[PDB]
């Protein structure tokens, strides 16, 4: 089965550090970032990277849709039309290639779920974070990340966690809700939803370095007064996130089936 | 005795919070939302003693930097009030019966300009707006919310920032620690040995301000405020300003 991840955030959020972290991988070995100078009128572009992941016994080819250069320019009013249109295209192969006679052996391109990536520095979601959410809700699966959450105290990230989930209200903004866990199920997985669910959304520490969490080498940020562990959930939600991402895989193409695509499908028609 | 400060730095970046620890006290820090249409500026001043000296200190917010989703011409609100100050005085100086010695100097001496710890270099808005700002204010660049970065990752970001400044002319204020200051702000005290020190506490340590193994806020404190506050000044009076006055 293949699964289309696609990210967006501010640069220097952490986000290929991340992306990295959840399946050890190393996608972007020549990127190159550019001078502020050359970030005066960046455009966003599409990079997209294909990778084969073996989580525990399955095999499943994973692209990560990147879009370096959003938010970069001083004036970002056209940050979203390159990634929009991209959504909107795999949805138009899609119906193109399961509408013909070629049915057989169809690539599934379409985006099953966006992790969109927010700035702890401030104190909440900043306008662009909005316009773009709501441009692409109801297109794609939202996932909202709280990036590098080792510069936020319990306090503050819980202060920020609160106010980000009161905007996404306050603005309508439709983001992915993981699905309720059956009476049939028992009850450590019932609680394993409910503690999923209750950490929305999530804020996550990503790291390629291995540090000294007393007594093993392990995943983490090397400070002079500490470490921080990828993998501590007393430190961060990483955990969490990579957990919901392969846990809800399925889910997730199913909603970009089920709802997005056949929205777009209905909303096709001249 | 009179000392004004500007706090160029995206919304939240830290500047209330950093001027609080700076100056060990509490000012107003009402936080602005990200919904500001535009960049203004909020000014309050202050009756302080700083050791012995009698100071009445400005400090001078940016509110809206950053948050808007075009941010053409950010700059032009700050450079509006710097240059409204500069040509007050020049008001005061082409008065008939003046009096200087009693005028209350309410140009800017400083510019504290908040960088965000991305861990890359400078933002497209920072470089825009520091060079606008280079010709009319004292700039002192410092990486805001510093404990954000590694001890692995800070010289590297440190030289990435000066590289960016040097290759594209920004005059910053020369001092009369490897710069820009990276610094760290808190309000909240932790019990440190037997005292009660300004510090940000997380489950996996206790970032110190006062620490200058943990950040340059000591640095800052002393460069800015305890030695060379009259040489701020000066060059605000003998370079900037003189500047504005040619013309
Ligand atoms: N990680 C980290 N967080 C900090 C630091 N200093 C302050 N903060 C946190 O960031 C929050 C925002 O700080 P403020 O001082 O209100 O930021 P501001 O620049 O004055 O924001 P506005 O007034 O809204 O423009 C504070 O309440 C602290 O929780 C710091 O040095 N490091
Ligand atoms: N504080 C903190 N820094 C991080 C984290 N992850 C990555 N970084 C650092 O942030 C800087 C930029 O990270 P990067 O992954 O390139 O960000 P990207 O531009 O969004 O892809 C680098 O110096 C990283 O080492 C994190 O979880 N917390
Ligand atoms: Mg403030």
């Amino acid at each position: 089965f293949e699964f289309t991840l696609m990210v967006v955030g501010e640069s220097g959020l952490g986000k290929s550090t991340l992306i990295n972290s959840l399946f050890l991988t190393d996608l972007y070995p020549e990127r190159v970032i550019p001078g502020a100078a050359e970030k005066i009128e960046r455009t966003v572009q599409i990079e997209a990277s294909t990778v084969e992941i073996e989580e525990r016994g399955v095999k499943l080819r994973l692209t990560v849709v990147d879009t370096p250069g959003y938010g970069d320019a001083i004036n970002c009013r056209d940050c979203f039309k390159t990634i929009i249109s991209y959504i909107d295209e795999q949805f138009e192969r899609y119906l193109h290639d399961e509408s013909g006679l070629n049915r057989r052996h169809i690539i599934d391109n379409r985006v099953h779920c966006c992790f969109y990536f927010i700035s702890p520095f401030g104190h909440g979601l900043k306008p662009l974070d909005v316009a773009f959410m709501k441009a692409i809700h109801n297109k794609v699966n939202i996932v909202p990340v709280i990036a590098k959450a080792d510069t936020l105290t319990l306090k503050e990230r819980e202060r920020l966690k609160k106010r980000i989930l009161d905007e996404i209200e306050e603005h309508n903004i439709k983001i992915y809700h993981l699905p309720d866990a059956e009476s049939d199920e028992d009850e450590d997985f019932k609680e394993q939803t409910r503690l999923l669910k209750a950490s929305i959304p999530f804020s996550v520490v990503g790291s390629n370095q291995l540090i000294e969490a007393k007594g093993k080498k392990v995943r983490g940020r090397l400070y002079p007064w500490g470490v921080v562990e990828v993998e501590n959930p007393e430190h961060n939600d990483f955990l969490k996130l990579r957990t919901m991402l392969i846990t809800h895989m399925q889910d997730l193409q199913e909603v970009t089936q089920d709802l997005h695509y056949e929205n777009f499908r209905s909303e096709r028609l001249k | 005795f009179c000392f004004n400060i500007l706090c160029v730095g995206e919304t939240g970046i830290g500047k209330s919070t950093l001027m609080d620890t700076l100056f060990n006290t509490k000012f107003e820090s009402d936080p602005a939302t990200h919904n500001e249409p535009g960049v203004r500026l909020k000014a309050r001043s202050y009756e302080l003693q700083e050791s012995n000296v009698r100071l009445k200190l400005t400090i001078v917010d940016t509110v809206g930097f950053g948050d808007q989703i075009n941010k053409d011409d950010s700059y032009k609100p700050i450079v509006e009030y710097i240059d409204a100050q500069f040509e007050a005085y020049l008001q005061e100086e082409l008065k008939i019966k003046r009096s200087l010695f009693n005028y209350h100097d309410t140009r800017i001496h400083a510019c504290l300009y908040f960088i965000a710890p991305t861990g890359h270099s400078l933002k497209s808005l920072d470089l825009v707006t520091m060079k606008k700002l280079d010709s009319k204010v004292n700039i002192i660049p410092i990486i805001a919310k510093a404990d954000t970065i590694a001890k692995n990752e800070l010289h590297k970001f440190k030289s990435k920032i000066m590289s960016e400044l040097v290759s594209n002319g920004v005059q910053i204020y020369q001092f009369p620690v490897h710069l820009p200051f990276a610094v760290v702000g808190s309000t909240e005290e932790v019990k440190i040995g037997n005292k009660m020190a300004k510090a940000r506490q997380y489950p996996w340590g206790v970032v110190q301000v006062e620490n200058e193994n943990h950040c340059d806020f000591v640095k800052l404190r002393e460069m800015l405020i305890r030695v060379n506050m009259e040489d701020l000044r000066e060059q605000t009076h003998t370079r900037h300003y003189e500047l504005y006055r040619r013309c």
